[PDB]
RNA sequence: ACUCGUGAGAGACUGCCGGGGUCAACUCGGAGGAAGGUGGGGAUGACGUCAAGUCAUCAUGCCCCUUAUGUCCAGGGCUUCACACAUGCUACAAUGGCCGGUACAAAGGGCUGCGAUGCCGUGAGGUGGAGCGAAUCCUUUCAAAGCCGGUCUCAGUUCGGAUCGGGGUCUGCAACUCGACCCCGUGAAGUCGGAGUCGCUAGUAAUCGCAGAUCAGCAACGCUGCGGUGAAUACGUUCCCG
């Protein structure tokens, strides 16, 4: 078996990827019954659209941590991952379209004085 | 022209006169002035020879003026910093008149920093 | 903006329809991050338009954009201390987002009950030339001619 | 503070101490439960009958050794301005500059 | 309020005042400066000088005023406009 | 329909009518329609006359509304004035009587603000 | 205000902690004993420059060790220093306290130590100008040092005007984490108020 | 029959100076053990203000760090024990013997 | 085995390629890479200025009080209100209100403290005490915005919650002046705000919740942190400010 993970700001996805039909088990409920937003899917199935390899592999995902979309982001990555270890000469295919890189974006610090991370006070001139 | 004064400690007087000359500022100002605010404040120390201290601030349409003096008693300090604010208003006008002599103006003559480019063509004069 | 012009952001294709602007309409119609209501709205806009006309409402869409999207536009200009409204030329992309700004605004304040609803009758009128969007696009292009005087620098 | 003041607070906390371990709490443990017989007890009467300096609610701490009364920190039982002064020579095991 | 469980609260000290007071069935003006004693039955005819900060201002008891403490008839900040 | 002096909304579902009785809010409503057993879904238009006669009987069986608990309220507030309490003044001259801050909030008490 | 303290810069890097020990229930009352310990040891002891007082607790017996310049003054030499100290650490509560005096190798590397002697010199009579400049070269004289910046403020010289004077040799890389800066600080007792001394030095970096 | 050993102190370098000479030590009382298993750092955080009086948006930042060590040996032979309450370690590093 | 926790290390150095370049700095693009050009964010603040702030953290020269300006106590005040200014929160609604179901975090705290199961109250809450100095137990197994279903149909309203009447709970010796919270009723202004003005360039603004310190209780809508969802725009330096 192989076994990759994917982390996005936080949300980390453990996945196994094994060469049975397209159903998607994530942490024992569905595609459908999990991620119940369609660009979410769609987000989550890119990487195997623009490699046609759909519903020619068995998935078993973890969750943990983070919200659907962190969560979405970080199975895409690990799915991407999952494939290049599978099919290497795909490669220039997956990282050419951005789904090898792993997104540094995380919450910014909150900063003393200021109410957010970026955001200001109020200041009056007069 | 509504002005608050917001003196401390022993000023008796400064307050009425302090509002008096300087709400007769208003028609001085050209555009309307927002708020009007004086602190009359006075050193503790003996061996100042000017304790008193007088500031002001108008909000002249957004445009903030303020000023600020020492003298020897509350009338004193009053009427500098009533000179000063007429001053400063003087120097703030930015009407018409106020402007007239900055206008870049002078068809070419008197290089400003706005003056308008001269128009150049393609080919060299000859 | 002062060392130079800032990169742009490649927003990704809607899924459901194929088109990036529908995305752009989405993230035109979204509020406080709200992204799944956002997309709600104008899929349920569009699928109505699809419903009242018969056929594809991205045609349509394309329709009223191409109705509404404005070619003049005035900007105020400072030439030798002195300021003008200056008639100029829009650009493809500052175009499609004044159009889809007046779409969306437009549609805001429309009074059919529902965000939706509002949506889809204001696509409507622009598809057909009879929107307040359009009118606006009417009034930009008579303002810009108006003051084309000043064209000239 | 005033050494008045700073010297105020150690006997309310001797006081606490020579009161509160068992006297002004064994009067709490009867009138917590409403089938104890409170009401003939009168032992509310008694508790009132204690000084006030036996009861912790009066009980301000302050700076271990400045008396500061505000700005206090249960961990080091110091104000913040000493704290702050104290952490920069080390005097505090295990306590520096952060950086996140 | 004060919880129902602990009952009314009175200070000791106009406690025993006022029941001295009534044992004998004649009031005179009782001189207090607890003004968180709640008003009790037994106050109903005795007059009471509650603490305002400066003086002492009378008070009388009446049917209605109970329940309530002495401190809602002794008021402190004064204030006659601008 | 009129139910104890009070005419009801044209269409309403029936618990948030009966909240405009002066007595009655959304809780007791609730309850009433509960305990009475008229459903509290059914619109203003298709009550019956035994339906009114029901509300009618249970309010003024247990409850109080419309006019005797303004007369009880306005008695109430009356009586804490001339017993001479902190509340009664601070009812006497319109100002906030749970220890709200005056200087600078409290319109509500205070009405419209005024310039001087 | 400035510049933070050179030894709370790099408190995690170089420096190292003056007082170890672990508390989890009475960490307040430790950190209560130790500056009493150190108040005590600083109002006690002042002929001798007394550079660091550092404390170990470990259950019963505790451990200061106290470096100072010139150790046969705080020592009796029968241990009437000694059992002074001694005596009054057990009346501090310390339960068994241990001491071990110690010496300082050079004292003219020494900032606090440095600091010291520039305050003295200044208390009495001397010129500031004077202090300063001894300070500084026999500072420089020693093997190691590398860069030395002395800095005295106040009412200097007995004036009615405040004023800040600083002299420099060699390179003092404040901004420099690796650079180990020793930092001193001493006020001096004039008749005229209180005269603030602060010593910089740098010796090389540590890797 | 097993006793656990939990390691508690503010500086990491001397942690796991002990961890390793602890476990020097056992191995040579001839026991088994597991290994210095890492624990999460406890992350004690303070803000304070810089200035005395005012000032306020000035803050500083404190943290307090506690790095935490599990021993845990088998086989208690008595040899092992005794050599147990006979290791001397630092000061700062605390020992919890349960 | 895969995460994770925490120790050691590698990894970005214009390293390489191509072109501009004085063959110089530097600069443009490409490849490889997780990351490309000080990667993101912190800590770090030169000589000085403004006699800036602080004799009320502390220390301190000089002056002053010393049957008091020192000190102890009860009560009161710091919460006063015709107004004015400033920072915020809640709204004026349908991108919503209400009801039912249902999914995903991080960080942090806890010994005379966290406090679970159960039972009793409608609810604050009461009784009771399991287990926990805690990667273990408790903070519920942790959220809310989100998703699904119903209802409301554009109204000063099923919006909005101020004010006020009544009744309670808890802490505390004691909630009158002057606490928080719960229940019933009451249902104000408010229909998106003039002149003018503020913050923000990306995981940012906007929005949603959680935690901590101080703390018996709390006036916390404040401050310091943590995560969830997550935009638009930058043509360009003529004008405003530094």
């Amino acid at each position: 078996p192989i076994q990759t993970v994917g982390r996005r700001k936080e949300a980390v996805v453990r996945v196994r990827l094994v060469p049975g039909t397209g159903q998607f088990n994530l942490d024992g409920r569905t595609l459908e019954n999990y991620f119940p937003n369609k660009v979410h899917q769609q987000l989550i199935k890119a990487p195997l659209v623009t490699v046609d390899r759909v519903d020619q592999f068995d998935i078993y995902a973890h969750l943990d941590g983070g919200g659907p979309s962190g969560q979405a982001g970080a199975l895409r990555l690990a799915i991407a991952r999952a494939l290049i270890l599978v099919q290497p000469e795909d490669r220039p295919a997956l990282k050419k379209a951005g789904f090898l890189t792993r997104d540094p974006r995380a919450i910014e610090r909150k900063k003393y004085g200021l109410k957010k991370a970026r955001k200001a006070p109020q200041y009056s001139k007069r | 022209m509504d002005v608050d004064v917001s003196t401390d400690g022993e000023l008796p007087g400064a307050a009425e006169y302090a509002r008096e000359k300087i709400g007769r500022l208003s028609r001085r100002a050209h555009r309307p002035v927002l708020h009007a605010r004086v602190r009359l404040t006075r050193h503790g120390d003996p061996a100042v020879e000017r304790p008193v201290i007088a500031q002001a601030n108008l909000d002249v349409n957004g445009r903030q003026v303020r000023a600020q003096v020492e003298g020897v008693n509350a009338r004193e300090a009053v009427d500098r910093l009533e000179a000063r604010l007429r001053s400063r208003l003087e120097r703030i006008a930015e009407h018409w008149e106020a402007r007239r002599g900055g206008v870049p103006a002078e068809a070419g003559r008197e290089w400003r920093h706005e003056s308008e480019p001269a128009r150049r063509p393609g080919y060299f004069p000859r | 903006p002062r060392k130079g012009p800032a990169p742009k952001r490649p927003l990704v294709n809607d899924p459901v329809y194929g088109s990036q602007l529908v995305t752009q309409l989405v993230n035109k119609v979204l509020l406080e991050g709200k992204k799944s209501l956002a997309e709600r709205i104008v899929y349920g806009a569009l699928e109505q338009a699809r419903e009242k006309t018969g056929t594809d409402p991205v045609v349509t869409l394309k329709r009223a954009l191409d109705n509404v999207k404005p070619a003049l536009e005035v900007r105020s200009r400072r030439v030798g201390g002195a300021t003008y409204q200056v008639p100029v030329e829009v650009r493809p992309d500052r175009s499609t987002t004044l159009a889809l700004r007046w779409l969306v605004n437009f549609s805001r304040q429309r009074r059919e009950k529902t965000m939706v609803e509002r949506l889809a009758n204001e696509i409507l009128d622009a598809s057909n030339g009879l929107g307040a969007s359009v009118k606006r696009r009417e009034d930009t292009h008579k303002m810009a001619e108006a003051n084309r005087a000043f064209a000239h620098y | 503070a005033k050494k008045s003041k700073i010297v105020k607070n150690e006997q309310r906390r001797e006081l606490v101490q020579r009161y509160a371990e068992r006297r002004a709490e064994l009067k709490r443990t009867i009138r917590d439960p409403a089938s104890s017989p409170e009401r003939r007890a009168a032992a509310v009467s008694a508790l009132q009958r204690l000084p006030r300096d036996s009861s912790p609610v009066r009980l301000r701490n302050r700076d271990v050794v400045d008396g500061r009364p505000r700005g206090h920190l249960r961990k080091f039982g110091l104000s913040r301005v000493r704290v702050r002064e104290m952490a920069h020579r080390g005097e505090l095991p295990g306590v520096r500059k952060a950086s996140w | 309020p004060r919880s129902l469980k602990k009952g009314p609260f009175v200070d000791d000290h106009l406690l025993k005042k006022v029941d001295v007071q009534n044992e004998k069935n004649t009031k005179q003006v009782i001189k207090t400066w607890s003004r968180r004693s709640t008003i009790i039955p037994d106050f109903i005819g005795h007059t009471f000088a509650v603490h305002d900060g400066r003086k002492h201002v009378p008070v009388f008891v009446t049917e209605a005023m109970v329940g309530h403490k002495l401190g809602e008839f002794a008021p402190t900040r004064t204030f006659k406009g601008h | 329909a009129r139910l104890v002096g009070v005419d009801l909304p044209r269409d309403k579902r029936m618990e948030i009518a009966l909240t405009y009785i002066y007595g009655i809010g959304r809780t007791r409503s609730n309850e009433i329609l509960a305990a009475t057993g008229i459903d509290k879904n059914m619109r203003t238009k298709d009550l019956t006359d035994d339906q009114v006669t029901v509300l009618r009987d249970y309010i003024e069986g247990n409850l109080k509304v419309e006019g005797d608990l303004r007369r009880e309220v306005q008695a109430d507030i009356r009586r804490k004035i001339e017993i001479g309490c902190y509340q009664g003044l601070r009812h006497r001259r319109g100002l906030p009587v749970r220890g709200q801050r005056t200087k600078t909030n409290a319109r509500t008490r205070k009405g419209p603000k005024r310039t001087i | 205000g400035q510049k933070i303290n050179p030894h709370g810069f790099r408190l995690g890097i170089t420096t190292e902690w003056k007082s170890r020990w672990y508390a989890d229930k009475q960490y307040k009352d430790y950190v209560k004993e130790d500056v009493a310990i150190r108040k005590l040891l600083a109002t006690g002891l002042e002929r001798a420059g007394i550079a660091d007082v550092e404390i170990e607790r470990t259950r019963d017996r505790v451990r200061v060790d106290i470096h100072t310049a010139r150790p046969g003054i705080v020592i009796g030499r029968r241990g009437t220093e000694a059992d002074r100290i001694r005596a009054d650490l057990e009346k501090l509560t310390g339960k068994q306290v241990q001491l071990n005096i110690l010496e300082v190798k050079n004292p003219e590397s020494q900032a606090q130590l440095v600091a010291q002697g520039v305050a003295e010199q200044l208390s009495n009579r001397v010129a500031f100008r004077r202090a300063m400049r001894k300070a500084i070269q026999s500072a420089m004289r020693q093997p190691n040092v590398k860069g030395i910046r002395v800095q005295c403020s106040g009412r200097l010289g007995g004036a009615e005007m405040s004023r800040s004077e600083f002299y420099r040799e060699g390179r003092v890389p404040l901004h420099t984490l690796r650079a180990d800066i020793d930092y001193g600080l001493y006020e001096a007792k004039t008749t005229f108020g209180r005269i603030g001394v602060k010593v910089w030095i740098y010796k090389g970096d540590i890797v | 029959q097993k006793i656990r050993i939990r390691l508690k102190a503010y500086d990491h370098e001397a942690i796991d100076a002990s961890a390793r000479k602890i476990v020097e030590t056992v191995t040579r009382t001839g026991a088994s053990v597991v290994g210095p298993v890492p624990l999460p750092t406890e992350k004690n955080v303070y803000c304070v203000i810089r200035s005395p009086h005012k000032y306020k948006d000035s803050r500083e930042h404190f943290e307090m760090r506690t790095h935490k060590r599990l021993i845990d040996i088998l086989d208690p032979t008595p040899k092992t024990v005794d050599a147990l309450m006979r290791i001397d370690l630092p000061a700062s590093v605390d020992v919890n013997i349960q």
